[PDB]
RNA sequence: AGUAUGAAAAUGAUUAUUUUAUAAGCAAUCAUGAAUAUAUUAUAUUAUAUUAAUGAUGUACCUUUUGUAUAAUGGGUCAGC
RNA sequence: AGGUAAAUAAUCUAAAGGGAAACAGCCCAGAUUAAGAUAUAAAGUUCCUAAUAAAUAAUAAGUGAAAUAAAUAUUAAAAU
RNA sequence: UAAUAUUUAAAAUCAAAUAUAUAUAUAUUUGUUAAUAGAUAAUAUACGGAUCUUAAUAAUAAGAAUUAUUUAAUUCCUUGGAAUAUUAUAUUUUAAAAUAUAAAUACUGAAUAUCUAAAUAUUAUUAUUACUAAUAAUAAUAAUAUGGUAAUAGAACAUUUAAUGAUAAUAUAUAUUAGUUAUUAAUUAAUAUAUGUAUUAAUUAAAUAGAGAA
């Protein structure tokens, strides 16, 4: 019919730049954790240096903050496999699988877990 | 502490309830910068827009006044009158 | 102010000189290198509004390197207006006809920007199978690389 | 033997002394006429005394002529630009009035991207040579 | 740093910068900036406290902004007038109303007077 | 279909300047050599104007459409209404 | 089915710009006017064509190099 | 270690990494085949094209432009530092060796953002000018906003007529060319043609008030 040319596979080049930007998602995640406990420590009564500087970190307690710093959740990008960095999870592909790329807005949307065994 | 948010990627292509919610955060243009008293609701607001979006802790904040200041360029000339 | 002053050497132009025999990139690679010079891209008083490229001898094209099975492969077309006349050339085929020289000239085409020049930068470059040539004497050639 | 071709010397305004460039200003105007009510003010108001004050290498005429009013201005290069400022205030005269005061007299011209600098003077260094470069090419 | 060469000299460029712009100058150049001074007057006299690089035929002294003692460049400005007008025509495929954007931007003429070794 | 006047355009011939006989497409815009013309401050290493070297960019306009370079509608050009 | 009917989101409609060779609807990004120094987006960096250098493996078919063609067969390679 | 019959797996198992008490245990995370054939139609080969797979002997020199996993020299510790290596340069010493320096921020890339100026509107601060001065006009500073069909809203200009109305052949009107003012307009200069000269400037009132689209 009408040819949407986009190839299956993505370039090296595109391949970075989507490593990039999971590294940038799960960068902002950890400073939001950092400026919370920071926060805490204030309440608590102590200096930003001291508190930057402190051991026990406290974690975050709202549920969202908490589930995206769990790595079974939300994995990070060190962490996560290359064939979920690249591929997602399509009920209706051959393979079970389609290049993330494929998906609608993929530079925005974030989508790390594809299921346990597909 | 204050997190300096700033917009690094446009709402254009992005959902509604997003570009509300990034209306909410006082974000109004890419590249745009805020900076927001950290408490746990802001946290969790910047949490939802993550992928559109670029935070750094800061110690103080800016205002706008300020953070203009700090962008001017130097203008590399003394002038003296005559 | 720096463009100002006499530019007569910038826009003069050199003659280049290439063994095939003594060069070991391979011939696409070639290609491309020559290309660049043909086109004046080396020199950085080039300006896209101008021929301003230099001369390029190529010698002993024989030796050219050319990888996998492509010179039993690698097939050169030609079409004239009329249907049913496709001719389809072997590199090999091709090169005993008119030469390997002829094959490195196609590919500096392709590499040519595709425009009004094209055609006079193809035919500055100057391609011999075997060493000898008429251009020996003009090459570029400096005093004091004279000890050999 | 060594003959010499006669040349001339080039101005270049600020490098010893600076001549400024605007001259004369010609502030046009007519009694009756609406249009040249904002200059005929302008005209009334001490603005032109300090403008005078301010700047004694410039001279202001005043004339009276029936048409719009205007403000012609006579530049060091022999150009002159002319403003007809019909139907403005004030205020708006005495913008038009500092623009001509700020310009030199050059004829206006369209620039390319990032043609900066106007030289008459030889490169200090040379233009480049395939010889005598660096990097010989291949 | 030796900066006799430089001094030694009587042919001698500079590369100011003035808001980043990089312009290369000799004295009695004529500098077309492409914006409207505020700070300056005509006849004005600016001392260029931003010089990336001085340079003769051989040699070239360089550095982030370079001792304001080691050299002396001084630019007097020369005029304030606006490049020519013009009328881009902004419209689109099957429509007929057109938008007119004008533009005659504004310029400073500058004239570099001094330049020479301290 | 009054009388004067008429450097209004379309249209024809001719002359000048310039470009053009190895080059391919809304004929423009931007870059950019060269040639010519004018200029009573071109002091020039000058400024403007004209001009299809050369390079890059560039699917006419309207209508109607989910959508038009479309091989969909409409228009030979200009003047008047 | 470039089919049809509704649901959700985006874009197009009414959106120019960069990329997808060319491209309404894809990927980025919303043109007040310039200017062009600094960050860059998606996309790219041998030449055409703005910009590139590395590391470890695999491939010898020009497979492949921005639009992946199936069952199956042959040959090899690992693991038990 | 040969032959032997399956399987193409990190679920289990092992290895490595992160988080919890912590030299261990618990929980999570990641790591498991490749070629060839099968393969195919009609204007013309069809990765967009050139073209790309490397080699001693020799290059101040090429070594994928494919596929998979990565980096922005390589290694360690926690953006940094260190070491190692490479390249380039300088100086000394005998084409080498030693010392010091620099480079390691890959780059391109939009009409995106910033900077750099300009315009308009609004919000908040000013400064100057002039007797709803709590105003207006102009200029600053900070901020936000300025794609747009159907459509809504606001503001101007051209043309012609009526009311009021100086002026003048050095004037005017129209035309051509070159200037000027952020410029559908007007104005300046030169030129040509009228005309004893504006329904002229400006404010109102109105319109047979603007045409590449029938
Ligand atoms: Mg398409
Ligand atoms: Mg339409
Ligand atoms: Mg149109
Ligand atoms: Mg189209
Ligand atoms: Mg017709
Ligand atoms: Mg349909
Ligand atoms: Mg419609
Ligand atoms: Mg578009
Ligand atoms: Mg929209
Ligand atoms: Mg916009
Ligand atoms: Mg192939
Ligand atoms: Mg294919
Ligand atoms: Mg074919
Ligand atoms: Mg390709
Ligand atoms: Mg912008
Ligand atoms: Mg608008
Ligand atoms: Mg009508
Ligand atoms: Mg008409
Ligand atoms: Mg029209």
């Amino acid at each position: 019919g009408l040819l949407w040319k986009i190839p299956w596979r993505m370039s090296t080049h595109q391949k970075t730049r989507q490593r990039e930007r999971l590294r940038n998602v799960d960068q902002v995640i950890k400073q939001l954790t950092l400026g919370l406990h920071v926060q805490r420590c204030q309440d608590k009564g102590l200096t930003y240096q001291e508190a930057m500087e402190s051991k026990k970190k406290y974690k975050p307690r709202s549920k969202s903050l908490r589930l995206l710093n769990k790595p079974s959740v939300f994995p990070k990008e060190n962490q996560m496999s290359s064939k979920d960095k690249y591929w997602t999870f399509d009920k209706k592909a051959v393979g079970y699988r389609k290049g993330i790329h494929k998906v609608p807005k993929w530079t925005k949307i974030s989508i790390r877990k594809a299921p346990k065994f597909f | 502490v204050f997190y300096k948010v700033t917009l690094s990627r446009s709402l254009i292509g992005v959902p509604h309830t997003t570009k509300s919610i990034v209306k909410s955060l006082g974000l109004g243009k890419r590249g745009s910068i805020v900076y927001k008293k950290v408490n746990p609701a802001i946290a969790g607001s910047l949490a939802k827009v993550k992928e559109l979006v670029k935070v750094e802790v800061t110690e103080h904040e800016l205002t706008p006044s300020q953070q203009r200041e700090l962008r001017k360029s130097n203008p590399g000339f003394i002038v003296e009158k005559r | 102010s720096q463009k100002i002053g006499h530019s007569g050497l910038a826009f003069a132009r050199l003659w280049h000189h290439v063994d095939v025999a003594r060069d070991k990139r391979t011939l696409g690679r070639l290609a491309s290198a020559i290309a660049i010079t043909l086109i004046g891209r080396h020199k950085p008083v080039y300006h896209p509004s101008q021929d301003c490229g230099d001369y390029v001898v190529v010698t002993n094209c024989q030796k050219i390197r050319v990888t996998g099975k492509k010179f039993e492969q690698k097939t050169y077309w030609s079409h004239s207006g009329r249907p049913g006349q496709l001719k389809l050339q072997t590199m090999n085929k091709v090169v005993a006809d008119k030469g390997f020289g002829e094959i490195l000239k196609k590919a500096v085409s392709g590499m040519l920007p595709k425009n009004k020049l094209r055609k006079q930068r193809l035919d500055r470059l100057k391609v011999f199978d075997g060493s000898e040539n008429p251009y020996k004497q003009n090459i570029t050639a400096f005093a004091h690389e004279q000890s050999s | 033997v060594v003959k010499a071709i006669a040349r001339n010397s080039i101005g270049r305004n600020g490098v010893g002394a600076f001549v400024f460039p605007c001259r004369k200003i010609t502030l046009q105007f007519c009694n009756w006429g609406g249009s040249s009510e904002g200059m005929r003010k302008f005209l009334t108001s001490k603005r032109l005394d300090k403008w005078g004050q301010e700047f004694p290498w410039i001279q202001f005429e005043v004339m009276r002529k029936s048409g719009h009013p205007l403000l012609r201005a006579e530049y060091t290069n022999g150009r002159e630009k002319v403003i007809c400022v019909r139907n403005l205030n004030i205020d708006n005269v005495e913008n038009k009035l500092k623009l001509l005061k700020d310009s030199d007299g050059d004829i206006l011209r369209r620039r390319t991207k990032n043609d900066n600098v106007e030289s008459l003077n030889s490169s200090v260094r040379g233009i480049w040579s395939p010889l005598h470069a660096a990097k010989r090419h291949r | 740093t030796d900066t006799t060469p430089l001094k030694l000299s009587n042919e001698l460029y500079a590369i100011f910068k003035i808001h980043n712009r990089p312009y290369l100058v000799t004295e009695g150049d004529r500098v077309i900036l492409p914006f409207k001074l505020k700070q300056a007057e005509v006849g004005d006299i600016l001392n260029m406290t931003d010089v990336t690089t001085l340079g003769s035929r051989n040699y070239k002294l360089v550095g982030h902004p370079i001792n304001t003692s080691l050299y002396t460049l001084k630019a007097t400005v020369v005029g304030k007038t606006k490049r020519a007008f013009q009328t881009r025509e902004v419209t689109k495929r099957r429509n007929r109303r057109v938008r007119h954007a004008k533009s005659k931007g504004d310029l400073t003429i500058l004239r570099i007077s001094e330049l020479s070794m301290n």
